[PDB]
Parts: structure tokens; C-alpha cells; sequence
């Protein structure tokens, strides 16, 4: 079940007496044809965003931003891929030391770290500007298609994905507690692995800067539930590796006796 | 022109699952829906039951300007390609011979939300193959501001609105309508989407290569131990 | 078949119709036979546009800049070759260092670019005043006749030449398209290679400024077009080399999956 296999939000074209009353409004815009006329006021033209034909063009903009963001992520790793077969392809005709090689092996570390840190920027830019088509549509019977949750969910997986490389782990949070409201998603143990890790930064930092415990707490508790969350929906519950994530929690955690 | 002949061998897409599309494509297959007007999206895209292609291009208004972004409006341009028969026993999508078209539809859609212009144009060819020169089974559809409805026949008084056939237009010196038409937009039409046919299942094609070729990589890997 | 064998657009001059047509007319006009009237109205005059003499008369025009322009690059040619004979052919009794010859051989290099740069410009203003006068003629029936063609395809053949040389390659793509839209000239390889090499120099100034993405896949698009569609009118399809070029486009544009 593809909900983007057509390319679009809402499909598009039926009552006599409905179509009755879209031939008279036709013709009462024929006589007032004028292209170049322009609304002082601004309301009654931005009644226009309810459209559903605004929905489709706003739809495919974000839908076009998405293929093109994630076409960065693959290039990059098809790259990657053929940069170090090609690497281990040429020929060393001045290397006769083990610490010569380690040299080299630290050179081609550092290049293909610094293309995907590049290649991960050039695709956030991407999948932002297509977080934003979407949040400008304002129809809220538009807004719960499968073709909608499809692509709002799908967007904000692969934005998270791009933000944790970029070490924008405080950046996540919004993002994340969004994406766990959308259909099924909550069900998926990823998306509670990211929320456990960007819980833990935010407690290291108030931790180090010596801020409050409230935030503090705040930031320990929501790690702990999401981390019991992911191995609970990998793993399973009354698993061995949950009896273990239990005995840590207990630990952390305030317990009143 | 012989154009719609090299289109009969885009019948492999039916068998071969689609992964590769470029940017801005939208690709499916499905059955005919009633009156054999469009083509309606099968749940299953790999069933024989499938007699249909459908292809989609799609863009946006202002991306001359670089406002792209700025909604100026929305526009696609689509082509179908319509097959009789039943698919081939084998479910192997590599070996397909070509097989007849029932009717090749062009559509054309373009809004612009600034101006309020719509301009949808149909074209759907009922004999692709079997006479070169089939200018009266060639059905044009033009709707401008969403007149007029949808079917509205052409009449003698408003020539050239509504669905009327190709042969109803002249070919004569000072107006070479009909020939313009075949010589500045079908023929380029149907290149652009037979070249795209094309590029589409070569890319799904090449894929099948890599995967043979990605587990012989891994195999090699116990070579060094 | 030698369309510019022919020397005019069209030979222009039988019915007892339009003889005796001709005989009237022609007697009104000698009864007002004023050789020194001009006309206030130029209405009346500008029909003459429409006429085949007219059309017959630029068609020389057209042509006479255009062979022109050809003897200002085979004239240049023939300097060059006769300008490296003769230092070759002249003895020099002063040569006994090794670096003597790099610098003297440098020095005709750019004498002779000199004289090759000089001759592009003073050629294209030739094929620039060509055009002038193939696009000023209106009469449609004598604008589809095979000297017209094989003109106007020479001409822009010419220029477009003449202009890659002076790396202004921005200003061929607007004559490229208009060549390859007469008779079979889209069959021809180089003139895709152009459009190839045209768009990728506009592609590299939008990334080169850092302008809008949509103007850097329309002219990545194009490019990619006429450099699958160059491969393909050389070495055919199914070749080796259109392998390759799939290959390259393949990582350059978008693709979604």
C-alpha cells in the first residue's frame, strides 16, 4: 500500500443541482475577467490556501525537496563507496612502513568525514525547506490522508537522521515527540533510541553548566522512559535484557522507602 | 513517423517492480476505469490482471524565475499508455515481446494562482498503430477556466472548445494548424516520453546487476583468512 | 541537392486573368507616375515588406556577410600556416641555447593567437549583420524554401563557431536551439556537443554566485539532455561510450527511491 505512488495529497476530478450553481459562478467571473486586478485586502484571496488544488502544489513542493534531500544522502554514500575502492586500487610505490600506512588510512578518514559532514548540511537544507511546504497547508480534513502522514512522517525521519550526524541532538527533541504522534509510529523502537540519546545530552549539559535540578530531572526521567520504551518494543518485555535496563533505571532514578 | 511502434516495447514495465524514478516522476500501472477514459491504480503492481501504464511529470509554476518556492501555481504534464491482452504466463519482466496499444492519451494540466489561468489539455490517440495517417481517431480536449464541462462536444459556432477530432481542423497555407501540431508538439511529445519509458527501466534494470555482483563482494572477504 | 548553387530566395517573374490584371494596374500607376512622390503615409509603403523582391533582395545581403565572413577565417588560416613556414624557413644565426627556442616559439604563439582572436571578431560582425537580415524578412511562404534553410543554418553555423572562441558561450544557446529546430540539423552531433558544454558554463556561474537551485536544474537538466543525445548521434546507442555517460548523469541529476 503505497500512499505516494500517485504524487499527490487529494486526488482531483457530480451532483445536477451542485453542478447547477458551479455554471452560474462560472459565468458571472466571465464578465469580470481581469488578470491584472489586485486585492487591496488580502482576505478574501487568502481564502485561496484552503484550496485543495494549494494542498496539491504545496504537497508536491515538500514532496519535491524530499527526493532531493535524500538523493544527497545516497550520491554521498555511492561516493564514499567508490572513493575507497578506488583508494585501495592505485598504487603505493613509496610506502615500505606500517606507520606509513596508518598515515594514509588517517588521510582518507578525515576525507570522508569531511564530504558527509558537507553532504549531510546540503541535504538538512533540503528536507527543512520541505518541513516548511508543509506547515503552511490549513486544512485539517487534508491533514489526516494517508498520503500526508505518509510523507510528514517520512520527513521528519530522515531530518532527525541528518541532524543527529551533524552531533544537533538538543535540536531533535521537538522533532521527535512530533513524529511519535503520527499513526503507528509510536510502535518503532528507532524513533525511542534517538529520544533516549538527545535526553542524555541535555542531562550531561545542565549537569556540567550546573543548572537546575529541575531541568535536570525533568531531562533524566524523559531518558529513562523512552529508553525502557525501545528495548521494550525491541527486545520485549520479561526479556533478559529488560530485567537489565530495569536494574540501571532503579538505580538512576529516585526511589522513596 | 513511426514513433508509436518503438512505444510497444515499453510493455516490460509491467512485470518489473519500479524502485528508480527520476526527480519530479510520478510512475504506476493499473486497469482501465470506466469508459476507458484514465487508468485506475491497482493495489498490486505486479499482477497479470494489469493492462495499463501510467507516467506523470510534474512541475511548478515560476521555476523560470527561481520562485519555485513562492507558489505561483502548479502544473503537470502526464502521457498513459493503454495495452488489450492479458501478461505473459512467466513472471519474468526481462523477456517481454511487444504488444499493440489500444489508445495513447496525452494530458496537459497548467494553473497559475496569481493570473487565476487554468489551461487542461486531453489528447488521446485511438488507433496508435495500424494506419500512419489517423488524423480522425486523434481526440483533442481543451478546457479553459474550467469551460467547458467536462465532455461538451465541439460545435460549429465555438471552433476548436470542447472534444472534437483532429481531422476537424485545416491544413491550409495560411493556418497550418494540423501540421504545426504534428511538427512543434506530438512529435516531441511522444519522444520525451519514450526516451523516459526507457530511462526508467533501464535504471530498475541495471539494479538487478549490482545485488548478483554486491554477494560475490562479500564472498570475497574469506579470502584473507 | 545545393540550395545556395541557386544565388536567390526564389526566382520571381501567364493566366489571360491576371494578364489583363496586370495591364490595368500598370496603367493606373503610369498616369500617376511621380518618381519624387514619398508616400506621408508609410502604411501603404510597408506591404512592400511582404513582396518577393524584397525577400529576394535580403537573401543577398544575408549572403554577402556571410561570404565575407567565411574569407576572414580562411584568409586567417593561410596567414597562420604561411607565418609558421617562414620561421621555420628563415635562418636564425643567433641560436645556440637551448632556451633560445622556448622563448622564440613562445613568441609566435602569441603572435599568432593575436592574429586568430582578431579574426573572430572581425568575422563575427559579418555573421552578426547576416542575421539582421534573415530575421527582418515577413513572408512566411519564402521563409520554408530550401535556400532559406540551408542559410539560415550556415549562418548560425558560422556564428556559433565564431562566438565559442571568444568564451561567449551564454550567447549560443538562444542560436543553438533555433539551429536545431530546421530540417535534420538535430541529427547532427556537435551541435548537441555545444549545447553540452553551453549549459554546463551557465551551470557553473549559478553555482559559481550560489544563485536559486531552480535555475541549477534547468540548466543541469539541459545539459545532461544534449550530452546523453550528443553520445547518441556519434557512437550510437547501446555503445560503450553512451554506457559510460549513463553512468555519470546517473550520479549528477536526482533520483528517488
Amino acid at each position: 500500500v503505497d500512499e505516494l505512488l500517485k504524487g499527490e495529497l487529494v486526488p482531483e476530478n457530480l451532483t445536477e443541482d451542485q453542478k447547477k450553481k458551479k455554471k452560474e459562478i462560472m459565468e458571472q467571473e466571465s464578465l469580470w475577467k481581469n488578470p491584472d486586478f489586485k486585492g487591496y485586502n488580502k482576505t478574501f484571496q487568502e481564502l485561496h490556501q484552503l484550496s485543495k488544488t494549494f494542498a496539491n502544489n504545496q504537497f508536491r513542493l515538500a514532496l519535491s525537496n524530499y527526493q532531493s534531500g535524500v538523493n544527497t544522502i545516497m550520491k554521498n554514500r555511492d561516493w564514499v563507496e567508490q572513493y575507497r575502492k578506488e583508494e585501495a586500487e592505485k598504487k603505493r610505490l613509496d610506502e615500505k612502513w606500517y606507520w606509513q600506512k596508518v598515515d594514509r588510512k588517517a588521510r582518507e578518514e578525515r576525507v570522508v568525514y569531511r564530504e558527509k559532514m558537507k553532504a549531510k548540511q546540503d541535504a538538512l537544507n533540503y528536507f527543512s525547506k520541505a518541513i516548511n511546504h508543509l506547515d503552511e497547508i490549513k486544512n485539517p480534513d487534508l491533514r489526516e490522508r494517508p498520503e500526508f502522514k505518509r510523507l510528514l512522517s517520512d520527513v521528519y525521519r530522515s531530518w532527525i537522521m541528518a541532524e543527529y550526524d551533524l552531533q544537533n541532538l538538543p535540536q531533535t527533541i521537538p522533532i521527535l515527540e512530533l513524529y511519535i504522534e503520527i499513526d503507528d509510529n509510536e510502535k518503532e523502537y528507532p524513533a525511542h533510541k534517538y529520544l533516549a540519546s538527545a535526553y542524555s545530552f541535555e542531562e550531561n549539559m545542565i549537569k556540567k553548566t550546573k543548572g537546575p535540578d529541575d531541568m535536570l530531572f525533568k531531562y533524566r526521567y524523559k531518558k529513562n522512559v523512552h529508553l525502557l520504551r525501545a528495548t521494550e518494543l525491541k527486545y520485549g518485555k520479561d526479556s533478559p535484557e529488560y530485567k537489565h535496563i530495569v536494574n540501571v533505571i532503579n538505580r538512576d532514578e529516585v526511589i522513596s522507602v | 513517423s513511426e514513433v508509436n511502434k518503438r512505444l510497444r516495447l515499453h510493455t516490460v514495465l509491467f512485470k518489473m517492480k519500479v524502485r528508480t524514478l527520476p526527480h519530479k516522476t510520478v510512475l504506476y500501472k493499473g486497469k482501465p476505469s470506466a469508459d476507458g477514459e484514465r487508468c485506475e491504480a491497482a493495489d498490486k503492481q505486479e499482477a497479470q490482471d494489469n493492462t495499463c501504464l501510467h507516467l506523470e511529470v510534474f512541475d511548478f509554476v515560476g521555476s523560470e524565475d527561481g520562485k519555485s518556492s513562492k507558489n505561483l501555481g502548479a502544473k503537470f504534464k502526464k502521457m498513459e499508455l493503454f495495452f488489450e491482452g492479458s501478461n505473459n504466463a512467466d513472471p519474468d519482466p526481462r523477456k517481454e515481446q511487444p504488444r499493440n496499444l489500444t489508445k495513447i492519451r496525452t494530458y496537459i494540466y497548467q494553473n497559475n494562482f496569481l493570473l487565476e489561468d487554468k489551461v487542461i489539455s486531453v489528447i488521446a490517440d485511438v488507433a496508435p498503430n495500424g494506419e500512419p495517417a489517423h488524423n480522425d481517431k486523434i481526440e483533442l480536449f481543451y478546457q479553459h477556466d474550467d469551460y467547458p464541462v467536462w465532455g461538451t462536444p465541439e460545435t460549429p459556432s465555438e471552433k476548436g472548445v470542447g472534444k472534437y477530432i483532429l481531422s476537424n481542423v485545416e491544413n491550409t497555407k495560411s493556418n497550418p494548424i494540423r501540421n504545426n501540431f504534428k511538427k512543434q508538439f506530438y512529435f516531441k511529445n511522444l519522444d520525451y516520453f519514450d526516451k523516459l519509458f526507457t530511462k526508467i527501466f533501464d535504471y530498475n534494470d541495471r539494479d538487478s546487476n549490482k545485488h548478483y555482483k554486491k554477494n560475490v563482494e562479500a564472498l570475497k572477504g574469506s579470502l584473507k583468512y
